[PDB]
């Protein structure tokens, strides 16, 4: 779909999920936008190391 | 059978607010974006607003930010624009229109179908019913071969005034001109019929002037003098 | 912002004649441009999208071409249904619209029939003197009207309106009105309107004398 979905300035309306605490089961969908703690610390608020 | 319907005409003061609706039908409302546009009388199209009926995600043209609110009722398949602190040049025809469901590009906006249009009017004037006058030449000897006679319409505000001749029995050789705005913010127009100069001595022509906002209707006769 | 310029203010052309309308942008839009028409008194209608693709159920004699900065809309023959107003819209960043090219049918030249109507007894009663001068059934739109009172020229207290181009014989009709106070009207004698229009070889007059 390089004729329908690509833009000369880049199209960024399409996303994937890069992080998750667990792999999802067959035909599941995850709408969550919770922040992913990759470190051993917890974190609170919108972003962190 | 996609049918897009809007709220009827609105009459508002400067600095006030107006809410215009957009009822969708014939398709799933949550399937595509709704865009808002407005055309001022004798001017080009002006886009301002877009709202995803599924998400409620909303975006604007810069000069309408903080003035326009876009919202939607998925239960009633209806989009709305709600416009605040109305400027005098917010007087325009307003439209909702739909973004492409089929075989476009994924970004493109488009306007595949447009609603019936909403004629919102912003003015400091309140409703005024028309006054109408006869138009005819200097006596009868100054007209030669083929003549014209008319109905000059003055000082009326709620826009849409309709002029008819013999209640619609005479409908050829007639013109009614697009209305003009006076310095007072009242509207005025004229209507005329063109006629062979003999029949003004044998027949009497009536014009009927109707105004919907004041709910008034006046007959008068245009008699040569 | 992204400005759509569009070069023809209005176009005059005949049945069977080619029409080309040009739209252009401040930078490369690449392909991201759509075209529409509006017919008189009715909502807009999409004709071309993605600068090239024809809309469903619309006749093949509409065409679209161009890329990058500049885009051309085309008609092979403006049959009387096509009369209306034509708009381009880009989509590279927000919707923004072009000027609005009007279409006019090329008819043979026509001078106006001309009349003037004195203030009536009911505006004698109502305290205003709205004089009106009528131009009817002419074609080259540009029909400059002028007003003079006792041969002194007028401007700045008169208004005018012209009809849509008719389906009856492809022609225009205009009303011009001069608004006077009774305190000015009851002094002067000769009230005149004058026309310059392309169908007339010299300027033509219509006038009345107060009380006649
Ligand atoms: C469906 O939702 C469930 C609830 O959120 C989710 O269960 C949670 O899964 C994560 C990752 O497996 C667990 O995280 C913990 O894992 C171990 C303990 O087993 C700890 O060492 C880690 O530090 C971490 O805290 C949650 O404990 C677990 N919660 C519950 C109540 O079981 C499922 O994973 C989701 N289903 C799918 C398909 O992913
Ligand atoms: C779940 O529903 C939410 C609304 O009902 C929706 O939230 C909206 O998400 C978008 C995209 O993330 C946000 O877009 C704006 O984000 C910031 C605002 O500061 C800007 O940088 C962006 O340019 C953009 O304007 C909306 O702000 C947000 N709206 C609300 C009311 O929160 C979620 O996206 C939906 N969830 C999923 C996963 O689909």
């Amino acid at each position: 779909s390089n004729n329908l979905d690509s833009k000369v300035g880049g199209n960024y309306n399409y996303l994937y999920r890069l992080f998750r605490k667990s792999n999802l089961k067959p035909f599941e969908r995850d709408i969550s936008t919770e922040i992913y703690q990759a470190g051993s610390t917890p974190c609170n608020g919108v972003e962190g190391f | 059978q996609v049918q897009l319907v809007q709220s009827g005409a609105e009459v508002k003061k400067p600095g006030a607010s107006v809410k215009v609706s957009c009822k969708a039908s014939g398709y799933t409302f949550t399937g595509t974006y709704i865009h808002w546009v407005r055309q001022a009388p004798g001017q080009g199209l002006e886009w301002m607003g877009w709202i995803n009926p599924n998400s409620g995600g909303t975006n604007f043209a810069q000069i309408f930010q903080g003035r326009v609110t876009l919202t939607r009722d998925t239960s009633i398949s209806t989009a709305y624009m709600d416009l605040n602190r109305l400027k005098s040049d917010d007087t325009a025809v307003y439209y909702c229109a739909r973004d492409r469901v089929l075989y476009g590009r994924s970004f493109g906006w488009y306007f595949d179908v447009w609603g019936a249009g909403t004629t919102v009017t912003v003015s400091s004037a309140s409703t005024k019913g028309p006054s109408v006058f006869p138009l005819a030449p200097c006596s009868r000897s100054t007209s030669e071969s083929t003549a014209a006679l008319g109905c000059l319409v003055k000082d009326y505000f709620p826009e849409p005034v309709t002029v008819s001749w013999n209640s619609g029995a005479l409908t050829s050789g007639v013109h009614t001109f697009p209305a003009v705005l006076q310095s007072s913010g009242l509207y005025s127009l004229s209507s005329v019929v063109t006629v062979p100069s003999s029949s003004l001595g044998t027949k009497t022509y009536t014009c009927n002037v109707d105004h919907k906002p004041s709910n008034t209707k006046v007959d008068k006769r245009v008699e040569s003098k | 912002d992204i400005q759509m310029t569009q070069s023809p203010s209005s176009l005059s052309a005949s049945v069977g004649d080619r029409v080309t309308i040009t739209c252009q942008a401040s930078q490369d839009i690449s392909d991201y441009l759509n075209w529409y028409q509006q017919q008189p008194g009715k909502a807009p209608k999409l004709l071309i999208y993605d600068a090239s693709n024809l809309e469903t159920g619309v006749p093949s004699r509409f065409s679209g071409s161009g890329s990058g900065t500049d885009f051309t809309f085309t008609i092979s023959s403006l049959q009387p249904e096509d009369i209306g107003t034509y708009y381009c819209q880009q989509y590279d960043n927000l919707p923004t619209f072009g000027g609005g090219t009007k279409l006019e049918i090329k008819r043979t030249v026509a001078a106006p029939s001309v009349f003037i109507f004195p203030p009536s007894d009911e505006q004698l009663k109502s305290g205003t003197a709205s004089v009106v001068c009528l131009l009817n059934n002419f074609y080259p739109r540009e029909a400059k009207v002028q007003w003079k009172v006792d041969n002194a020229l007028q401007s700045g207290n008169s208004q005018e309106s012209v009809t849509e181009q008719d389906s009856k014989d492809s022609t225009y009709s205009l009303s011009s009105t001069l608004t006077l106070s009774k305190a000015d009207y009851e002094k002067h004698k000769v009230y005149a309107c004058e026309v310059t229009h392309q169908g007339l070889s010299s300027p033509v007059t219509k006038s009345f004398n107060r009380g006649e």
